[PDB]
């Protein structure tokens, strides 16, 4: 029948006998009271992970079966909180009413459900909403070394969705408590943190709890696009994920692979990671644009959970330790950092200007890494090596203070046609911020058309603009 | 029937059968006490963990003394609760082995002082805070590049021999002094004469009333260098809980847990990881490191320091413990072997207090332009070993002229260090090492020798130096 | 002035070929480095391949 | 209580029966080679065999010692040659100790030991003045092959002479030429009149590799414990490593970095920890211990010398590079320290060779980056030229152990800059005339020295110098 | 796609292209199937069977009596070195191949195939 007894309880794990009419998947109840989710189905006793705490539990206690599989509460209550991938609150405040549940794993889109992403993500973050375009939809890794600017670019993503319409959600897993509460409180600070949803798995939590942290997100960000709002789901790092699997699955005596990894790594996350569509017009419009992370080991590649991630995801940004404590912020290399998406998503003003910026830096890039040793080259190459030295420094940005799209287009354009060659290297990010002030103070029209049509300016009355700037700004 | 009989041996690891429902809990206690019966026997008393059950009522565990005579058929009893440790006001000027005796000659624990357990869950969401702010420490470069954070974790990476101890000595004769609050310091994977050294110093400071001491060591069986770092850890709680003082914590060698970890696993019966290492890696050590914390009701700084296996950070337990420390200081031996001390890795090394509000704007601009000159200097050293000195100009030849200066700078003699060497320590104010890196960079001192810059304290020392040297 | 700029073109040429000299000297000492390191780690791969085969 | 032998498994064995067995304990087959019981399974025993095991066969009986790895020790093994299980190989005859210790002991706790009080005094001057060593503690000596090791642990041995200092020599792992070869030399200088050999060799099993170290150890706690001073050199740790790993991959354990098990830093820790410099309430003795490990080109970051290096209190490392380059012997300052140092040395010692590893450090940097450029002639002048004449003065030839006023002699006039005026080949025939001057005109300066333990006065120190100007040559 | 495209060929007997959009997912796929099956890895950890089940497939593909099946197919090449196992054993049954370069597709000159690394019979 469908009451069993445990006849291990080691390390976070236990096996169980009887249970005959068991689910992979299902939810079993321990005597304790906490439950656990069967996931090897073997020939004479069932393996059961067990979420909470596991000290109580003792051999020759009993399990009874739920019956029921796992499902997340949902509703427009939670926004605004912080919660447990379980389900319950963790922040005070009490408890929300989630007027319904979805289950945790289910059927992804087809085919024919989704169409092409064309409506653009503005990030407020240069190099980005330049060179490496975010289309809603678009699923985006983002992979460098420890301390090189993953959540501070996590967060500038969640702060500049104030501006335009994004039910975006940020998921935890293994974080550092504090840490997550030292971010809470920059959300609340930034006046950002009531039209988001901030799930937590801290390092303390038994291991099942850090494993399903990122289905349970997404199962909360979809119910969102079924209605019709755009949504955003941020996964904090994806590794530590793959981390809690290898050791679940080490515990429960399976055959291991490359590393210890078990070979089922790259199914879980597809399984995870092709939930992000964009819905057709029948089915309502909606998006799920996702932002994985991954924290590489020394610069490591070809390893075997980024290889899976940049072998799923539709495009890659690379972050670079060398580059960051080199002064560029956020440490971005162009060279390494690909979206197929690109080009479509960017607003038609920002399409002239991005795709000629990309030809500039490629260009530069290629001739600096060698010619640079030498101290004097062709004239023609001085010119090339002034225009990249001054683009790299244009393409410095400070911390949490995203930049609206309309300003940005009006930097790039000024850079790429060339009137920043009077002003010095060092000026630079002086000018942008006496050039910002100018153009709040004068030239509105011109933002006004930018932020409706998409469409760039009159070239008569840009330059006049720029020009005038110009006379203003004073060189050191 | 709750005795119990060993059904097997296999090193630090014992296998219990009681009969049948009586089995403990994990983590509970069980005792040996046996009767030398025959001219054959020794004699033992000996405490074990249990750590798994593994069906048909037997119990897998983890002794606290070395197994040597132990007998198939010999009995074992149950204390019941967890490896329990005798704390309150009584503490504090002992020094205990990991099971809460103490070996100090000085006597033994009244039996009415209450006990408590080791094992208890981590504090959540609601109770931790994060007012964050600068526990300065006149320790130059971490002054400078790397602040740490009062109440807050910092950590101490480094392989051995570079200078991890001789720092924590250091921050014991800064810190320890003015702090005004109860110290705790655990020895784990810990020399038996550092032990004794720093027994005789807290002595001769009289700073011994005030702090507590655990001690376990390098020839202790694994077991009790793991439950060593949860013994500390327990007495420092109940300070900062009930008595709500701020409290310190000192955790001599963390990584000897997660290695006495690695030693006990794969007797127990678990399949190895990425390179050897148990399976729980990550999530026994962060149950361990998620307890110390600063809540609300009283906060906890804690200074601890991790071996690298080797010269090699991407290993697994370096990687693991990278996340959970809000300031980070590396010591790299290739700049040791230069003879700059402390050898710290002004690029590598992380703090959250880093931020224009929490060090403000002269101070942050000054640690992050001192960090731009070196990593340019490490591209300049590559392209000169082919072209040499001679080929740079501009902007590389005076990178290559502040960088070995400022390398030399960050250097400094440690009060501590009279004894290696016949020096005289110093204490620097965080304003004299921000104008000097600040007067390093402008280059007015550009003219002084490179030689003068070792070892120093401040700008006018440096001068002094320089003119005895003919300057 | 002539030979001043034929003993250029000569000073350049034996700089320049010392120079590569140098790079070529380099590049070999990074590549024993850079091998000893790539076999180290599939010794270290091949090694928990057996210590895996062995415990299942 | 009689148990059968069920697998012989090329050194390792197993047996079906020996019911009431303790791990540790000894059993001893009717062949009469000793067994060393480890684990103890539901069914079986683990017996680890010492000696020969060819002459074993599946099916014989074992048998109990009763007791847990006793080695004997006693005043009638001085001067002897025996094997780790404390019998003779040397053939004089045999050896006559009344009783036992055990292997296994528990290490003195921190109440127990003392701070370092007195030198060792080796009589090398690199060691002596950069280096030092103080009685109970334990010092690395690593290198390649043939670089010198062997030359300065029995260069120390010989040097203690007049003092009660009772001294051990454990061959692990080593060839019986070079074995034969030294205790042979030690008989050459009578030094083997109070020194105990033991010697395990290549042609033995592993299990008599790997516990070497620990009889070294258990003969030198019996006079620890006593009262008396002892020193113990093992002359190979590494072999004792290699010996753990193929005996733990014989039994079925699961390999770590560099296959080699976690157990190495538990085993090496447990071994080194012993070595002490026991407290006036337990009776003041010491036991110091030199153990060497070998460096494969050099490794110096790779598992087992670091494992070994974080036990030991300071680390000596001999350079090959130097040493085929003329300079026999010589140390690499910038890897070699000692973390006692300063409580060990003598008075006098402090006063004069403080700081003179860091100078030579920054000499070997500024030598790197004088390669590639210009340089300041503050620096040029001041860091290279004492740096030379530094490593110049610190070489010393073969079985010439100098006294430690001679030292502090030329270590003054080094750091004081007294002799930076005679350069290069005329530096060593400088320090070499110094001392054939000074043995019959410095007895009150000597004596001063050997009795006060303190640097002589500055007048009289410059009387020496004055002298060795009018006696020392132009060139 | 194989077997349908075998039917066109014997049956109609006209030349019928099949186009497999990358294999370097396949030959993946192969190596978590076999370590779900409990065999030892080999190399960086591909199944010991990687010839032979890439050759099962690349043979099909050919031109018998009654037409043609002439195929075009893509590979990625992890990081810019070839010697990986998939693209190394791919290589041998290919009978021409086109390298296409990042440097020039983003030099924006399409399709991004390199002149001096291509090679055909
Ligand atoms: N745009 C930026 N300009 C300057 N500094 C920045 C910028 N973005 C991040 N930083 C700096 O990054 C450091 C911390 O980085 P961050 O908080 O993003 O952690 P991280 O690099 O994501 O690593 P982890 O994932 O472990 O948190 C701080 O010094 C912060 O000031
Ligand atoms: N500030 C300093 N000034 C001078 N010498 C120093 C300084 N810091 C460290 N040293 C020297 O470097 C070594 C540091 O010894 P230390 O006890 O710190 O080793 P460790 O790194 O703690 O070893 P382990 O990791 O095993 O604990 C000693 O030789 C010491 O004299
Ligand atoms: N200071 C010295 N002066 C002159 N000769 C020396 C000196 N040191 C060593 N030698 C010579 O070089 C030989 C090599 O050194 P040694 O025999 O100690 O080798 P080793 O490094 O100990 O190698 P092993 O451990 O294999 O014996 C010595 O036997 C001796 O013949
Ligand atoms: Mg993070
Ligand atoms: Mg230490
Ligand atoms: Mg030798």
């Amino acid at each position: 029948s469908d009451v069993g007894t445990v006849i291990q309880v080691g390390d976070g794990i236990a096996r169980a006998h009887g249970l005959d009419n068991v689910m992979s998947g299902e939810l079993v109840e321990f005597a304790n009271g906490v439950m656990g989710m069967a996931l090897n189905l073997e020939e004479n006793n069932v393996g059961i992970v067990i979420l909470g705490p596991y000290t109580g539990i003792k051999e020759g206690d009993e399990v009874r079966r739920t019956g029921r599989i796992m499902e997340v509460p949902v509703g427009e209550a939670l926004i605004g909180r912080v919660v447990n991938p379980l389900g319950q609150p963790v922040d005070g405040l009490g408890p929300v009413e989630t007027t319904e549940t979805r289950p945790i794993e289910s059927r992804a889109p087809g085919v024919m459900d989704r169409r092409s992403v064309h409506e653009p993500l503005q990030t407020g973050i240069k190099a980005i909403d330049a060179l490496v375009p975010i289309g809603r939809g678009q699923r985006e890794l983002i992979i460098g070394d420890r301390q090189t600017g993953k959540t501070s670019v996590a967060i500038d993503t969640i702060i500049n969705q104030k501006d335009q319409n994004m039910i975006s959600i940020y998921v935890a897993i293994g974080q550092k408590e504090s840490t997550v509460r030292t971010v809470v409180e920059t959300l609340r600070k930034h006046g950002a943190l009531d039209y988001t949803i901030v799930v937590t798995a801290s390092a303390s939590q038994p291991a099942p709890l850090l494993f399903l942290a990122p289905y349970a997100g997404v199962a909360m960000g979809e119910y969102f696009m079924y209605k019709g709002k755009h949504v955003l789901v941020v996964y904090d790092d994806l590794s530590k994920q793959a981390a809690a699997y290898r050791e679940l699955s080490l515990l429960l005596r399976r055959p291991p692979g490359r590393e210890a990894y078990p070979g089922d790594i790259f199914y879980l996350h597809s399984r995870l990671l092709e939930r992000a569509a964009k819905l057709s017009d029948a089915k309502g419009g909606g998006s799920l644009t996702a932002l994985p992370f991954v924290e590489t080991q020394a610069g490591d590649i070809s390893a075997y959970i980024p290889t899976n991630v940049i072998s799923i995801t539709d495009g890659q940004i690379f972050l670079q330790s060398d580059l960051f404590f080199s002064g560029v912020r956020p440490a971005i290399n162009a060279g390494l950092s690909v979206s197929r998406v690109g080009g479509a998503a960017q607003i038609k003003a920002m399409k002239k200007v991005a795709g000629t910026l990309r030809l500039d830096l490629a260009a530069y890039r290629e001739l600096e890494a060698f010619a640079q040793f030498g101290s004097d080259l062709d004239k023609a190459t001085q010119a090339k090596l002034a225009r990249g030295a001054r683009t790299v420094e244009v393409l410095k940005q400070d911390l949490h203070q995203p930049i609206p799209v309309e300003k940005q287009v009006l930097i790039i354009y000024a850079l790429t046609r060339g009137f920043l060659d009077d002003i010095p290297v060092e000026d630079v990010r002086r000018f942008e911020k006496e050039f910002y002030l100018f153009l709040d103070q004068n030239g509105q029209h011109l933002l006004e058309h930018i932020r409706t049509t998409k469409d760039l300016p009159n070239e008569d009355d840009l330059n006049k603009a720029i020009e005038a700037f110009k006379k203003t700004f004073v060189v050191s | 029937m709750t005795r119990g009989r060993v059904i097997q041996v296999m090193g630090p690891v014992v296998d219990v059968k009681f009969e049948n429902g009586h089995l403990p809990a994990i983590y509970n206690a069980l005792k040996i006490q046996h009767k030398a019966r025959n001219e054959n026997e020794v004699d033992i008393d000996l405490t074990l963990e249990v750590a798994l059950h593994l069906g048909d009522d037997t119990v897998r565990t983890i002794a606290m003394a070395s197994t040597d005579g132990l007998i198939r058929g010999m009995e074992v009893i149950d204390t019941g609760a967890p490896i329990s440790v005798p704390v309150g006001e009584v503490t504090l000027g002992r020094v205990f082995n990991v099971l809460g005796e103490p070996i100090d000659l000085e006597g033994d624990i009244p039996a009415d002082a209450r006990r408590d357990p080791i094992h208890r869950p981590a504090p959540k969401f609601e109770e931790l805070a994060t007012e964050v702010e600068i526990l300065e420490t006149g320790i130059k470069v971490v002054d400078l590049l790397a602040p740490y954070i009062k109440g807050g974790k910092i950590g101490l990476f480094g392989g051995a021999g570079v200078g991890k101890t001789v720092l924590i000595q250091e921050l014991i004769h800064n810190i320890a002094q003015e702090h005004g609050g109860i110290s705790v310091f655990a020895g784990v994977g810990d020399r038996t004469r550092e032990g004794n050294d720093l027994y005789h110093e807290m002595k001769d400071s009289g700073v011994i009333s005030k702090t507590a001491m655990v001690f376990g060591q390098m020839n202790e069986p694994p077991g009790a260098r793991m439950r060593v770092a949860l013994t500390g850890l327990t007495m420092a709680e109940y300070f900062r809980d009930e008595q709500g003082q701020d409290v310190l914590l000192f955790i001599d060698n963390i990584f000897r847990f997660t290695q006495a970890g690695s030693e006990v696993s794969a007797l127990l019966g678990r399949m190895p990881s990425a390179v050897g290492y148990q399976p729980t890696l990550a999530t026994e050590m962060g149950q361990l490191q998620e307890r110390i914390t600063s809540t609300a009701k009283g906060s906890i700084t804690s200074i601890q320091a991790i071996y690298v296996p080797a010269d090699d950070y991407t290993d697994p337990a370096p990687a693991t413990t990278f996340s959970h420390l809000d300031a980070t200081t590396n010591l790299e031996r290739k700049l040791a072997e230069m003879g700059i001390y402390p050898a710290v890795d002004p690029l590598a090394s992380t703090s959250r207090a880093l931020a224009p509000e929490i060090v403000g704007e002269e101070h942050y601009q000054v640690a992050r332009k001192v960090q731009q000159t070196l990593q340019r200097y490490k591209e300049l050293q590559d392209i000169i070993a082919i072209l040499g000195m001679d080929e740079l100009s501009d902007e590389d030849k005076l990178v290559v002229h502040r960088a070995r200066r400022i390398q030399f700078f960050l250097s400094q003699n440690f009060h501590v260090a009279e004894q290696f060497t016949g020096q005289p320590g110093s204490y620097v104010p965080v304003k004299e090492t921000v104008r000097g890196f600040k007067e390093i960079l402008e280059g007015k001192y550009d003219h002084l020798p490179e030689d003068a810059f070792r070892l120093v304290g401040r700008i006018e020392e440096v001068v002094e130096k320089a003119k005895a040297m003919g300057v | 002035l002539l030979d001043a700029k034929a003993s250029e073109h000569a000073a350049r040429m034996t700089a320049m070929k010392n120079a590569t000299d140098n790079a070529n000297e380099l590049i070999r000492t990074l590549t024993l480095s850079y091998n000893r390191a790539r076999q180290a780690a599939i010794t270290q791969e091949i090694t928990e391949i057996v210590a895996g085969a062995n415990a299942l």
